[PDB]
């Protein structure tokens, strides 16, 4: 259960996903920025917090 | 040859990042600057594009963008 | 062929995209002939939509 | 149950939604092509299908 908040904890605005892409995540509440390096929905912190 | 993107259509997919092959990272993605509506765009890096066609002939790009040219431009 | 009033405007709305679209490619060009052979093509789009301008006022 | 096998038979390609905005259904599998205009995941037709 607690794993996701460490996650929001660290990775917030960079994860090593994101980081190796060169990407940043520029709200704290967007639901995905879409379809491509196979989808990316809910990596934002409001997500993993649900 | 060179492949553009008309970033008045472009929706900001992903489905056109989605072939340029990642050891190039031609296509880009410019994001968040007060955006739901298309959410970001994807601008090819002309610094850097190995120019494939990739992108241009694999059809996926729903609002049509990836414009791809060398003397007169046709897209579809 | 009269290109109907909406074809005007639709050819006049196109060719503006199109400037638009091509004048950002000048500030995207990484070298001199790829900047010349942009700055042609919005050259081109601009004689079009001047050539276009009376047309599509009509036709509005 | 059987309004999504309509949508199948006729919007394959474009619905009205579709057509509002230009957009053109490129392939019968495609997962979304979201986050624009709210979100679309599940307009191709093997999302209907499902
Ligand atoms: S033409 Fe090739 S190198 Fe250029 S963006 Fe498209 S896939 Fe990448
Ligand atoms: S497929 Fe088309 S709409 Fe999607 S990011 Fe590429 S150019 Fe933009
Ligand atoms: S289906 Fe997935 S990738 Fe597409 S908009 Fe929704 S969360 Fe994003």
């Amino acid at each position: 259960g607690f794993i996701p908040l460490l996650r929001i904890a660290f990775h917030n605005y960079q994860s090593p996903w994101y980081r190796d892409f060169e990407w940043r995540k520029q709200s704290p509440d967007f639901p995905c920025i879409g379809p491509v390096k196979g989808g990316t929905c809910g990596v934002s912190i409001q997500d993993q917090l649900w | 040859q060179i492949y553009t993107i008309i970033e008045e259509l472009c929706i900001g997919c992903g489905f056109c990042t989605d072939e340029c092959p990642p050891k190039v990272n031609a296509i880009l993605p410019r994001d968040v600057e007060a955006v739901l509506d298309g959410g970001e765009t994807y601008w090819i890096d002309q610094t850097r594009c190995i120019s494939c066609s990739l992108c241009f002939v694999a059809g996926t790009c729903p609002t049509d963008a990836v414009v791809f040219t060398e003397g007169g431009v046709s897209r579809t | 062929m009269a290109r109907t009033p909406e074809e005007i405007v639709k050819r006049y709305k196109e060719a503006n995209i199109w400037l638009r679209h091509w004048k950002q490619q000048i500030g995207l060009a990484k070298d001199e002939e790829q900047r010349e052979m942009f700055t042609q093509y919005y050259e081109e789009r601009v004689q079009e939509i001047a050539a276009l301008e009376e047309p599509y006022r009509a036709a509005l």
